[PDB]
């Protein structure tokens, strides 16, 4: 008879990129015209399915693809839809190149942890595990005194078992304050234990207490079950190097210090490899190379550049995309000497280079009637093809970027959808990068 | 078709209908709520 709907959680915020949804290539490997979010750039476009194929081959280490090209060409949206298209699973690692100035580490250190975590694992990790409400807790002592066993008596749904326990399992349950009537889990391939509650059977014997109360676990107090774990060969890495796991004193207390980042030495990620080539060989795991995307690279200093000579010829290394957008610049930390795209000739000889060039007024249009939809905003073609002059005589972000600005004034003085009018007051109070270093030319002597 | 099992059913099968006799009864009323599915009820539902 009568009829109700309810949804209010708000909707995630747009950015400058969440229009593109992939590279938008046909079958044969040809690019069409406009798809998945995306506008000309046929060769670029054409250039990048080439990759996608490349990374999912898994047979290649250390090829490296550089996105080269005037400023508002589009070279890292087509580097986010790359990262689209390898889906979720392959690790994409973005970065920007002024992140090598650590004041923990050097950069050239830097660089190694980023390659070594755009490499992913996938692990299937098998844990034993006992639970139940704790119904006995007894330990048995021994001389040079010494503690020999804890026994322990659990509960569950199904039954009861008792279970002879190492004294390191003991000190953990004294320190989680565990007492009769608890609810616990232990998992017995770490030694860690989890406190839960006190049962519900118990809960009613105060009028005021602090407890939570949890139902009594289902199932067997004793089992085992397999858990798929996704990792990166960095996060394997680090972990040895300052450890947390176990339950002693000294790992314990190295989860309080603050987390100093440290030189990981060549020694533990040769052991690292050394274990993970022994999972794949079990058939307990899966390698899933992924990408490193280093945007801006033309900042790094010439000591990461010579680095990357090397780290680009290791038989590990992920495929990688840089990308810049300068002229014949001075090559950081040289002073003197210049090159194209910022970078040294040496490096530019091991890349491959995809040219990324200028769009056409109808190009423009077209981005922007994209982007106003994307947005969520209504516009009159005159109003549109305003903005299509406007783009050809400044640059499609400036162009983008008074859209929203234009529909608060259309909503403000009540009309739906942005009418002429208001893209043309819109431009008149923000200037743009040109017409705002005119003014400051004019009046040079005053700033 | 109805009339034919009107007169077949009529000298065997009472009714009331409640509006005639249940005349100091609140009506019912009916509410039909729409639900919006989860991201996990989404993820699975897609899957299937
Ligand atoms: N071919 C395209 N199709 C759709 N949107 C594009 C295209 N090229 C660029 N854009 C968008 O225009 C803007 C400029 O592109 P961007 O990737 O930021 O350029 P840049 O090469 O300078 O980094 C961004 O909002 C981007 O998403």
């Amino acid at each position: 008879k009568i009829e109700e709907v309810k949804s209010t959680t708000k909707t995630q915020r747009i950015a400058s990129h969440s229009h593109v949804k992939g590279l938008g290539l046909d079958e044969s490997g040809l690019a069409k015209q406009a798809a998945s979010g995306l506008v000309g750039q046929e060769n670029a476009r054409e250039a990048c399915g080439v990759i996608v194929e490349l990374i999912k081959s898994k047979k290649m280490a250390g090829r490296a693809v550089l996105l080269a090209g005037p400023p508002g060409t589009g070279k890292t949206a087509l580097a986010l839809a790359i990262a689209q298209e390898l889906g979720s699973k392959v690790p994409f690692c973005p970065m920007v190149g002024s992140e090598v100035y650590s004041t923990e580490i050097k950069k050239t250190e830097v660089l190694m942890e980023n390659f070594r975590r755009a490499i992913g694992l996938r692990i299937k990790e098998t844990k034993e595990v006992y639970e139940g409400e704790v119904t006995e807790l007894t330990p048995c002592e021994t001389e040079n005194k010494t503690i020999s066993h804890v026994i322990i008596g659990l509960k569950t749904a199904k039954g009861t078992k008792q279970l002879k326990l190492d004294p390191s399992i003991f000190e953990s349950l004294q320190k989680e304050r565990v007492e009769a009537g608890d609810v616990i889990y232990i998992e017995a391939n770490s030694g860690a234990v989890k406190r839960q509650g006190r049962c519900d059977t118990y809960a009613t014997e105060f009028d005021l207490e602090a407890e939570e109360y949890v139902p009594l676990p289902k199932g067997d107090v004793h089992k085992k079950k397999e858990i798929i774990q996704d990792v990166t060969l960095h996060d394997l890495d680090v972990a040895n190097a300052r450890p947390q796991g176990g339950q002693d004193i000294l790992s314990m207390m190295g989860q309080l210090m603050k987390p100093k980042k440290t030189e990981i030495t060549d020694k533990l990620r040769g052991e690292i490899n050394k274990v993970v080539n022994k999972y794949i060989d079990q058939g307990i795991a899966e390698l899933v190379p992924g990408v490193l995307f280093v945007d801006e690279v033309h900042m790094l200093d010439i000591e990461c550049f010579t680095y990357l000579h090397r780290a680009l010829e290791s038989s590990i290394a992920p495929i990688v995309i840089f990308a810049s957008n300068r002229g014949n610049c001075v090559i950081r930390g040289t002073e003197d000497i210049t090159s194209p795209h910022g970078i040294p000739l040496d490096l530019l000889d091991r890349v491959m280079i995809i040219r990324t060039m200028l769009y056409t007024p109808q190009e423009m249009k077209q981005i922007i009637k994209i982007r106003a939809q994307t947005e969520g905003i209504n516009i009159s073609e005159e109003a549109l093809n305003h903005l299509g002059e406007i783009g050809t005589k400044t640059t499609l972000r400036y162009s983008v970027q008074l859209l929203t600005p234009a529909n608060l004034l259309a909503k403000i003085n009540g009309k739906d959808s942005i009418e002429k009018e208001h893209v043309e007051e819109i431009s008149e109070l923000f200037y743009d990068a040109k017409s705002s270093a005119k003014i400051l030319a004019d009046q040079q002597d005053k700033y | 078709q109805l009339s034919r099992l009107h007169m077949i059913l009529k000298p065997f099968m009472l009714r009331r209908i409640k509006k005639d006799v249940e005349n100091e009864l609140s009506d019912k009323i009916e509410i039909l709520m729409y639900c919006q599915l989860t991201s996990r009820q989404k993820l699975l539902y897609q899957a299937l």
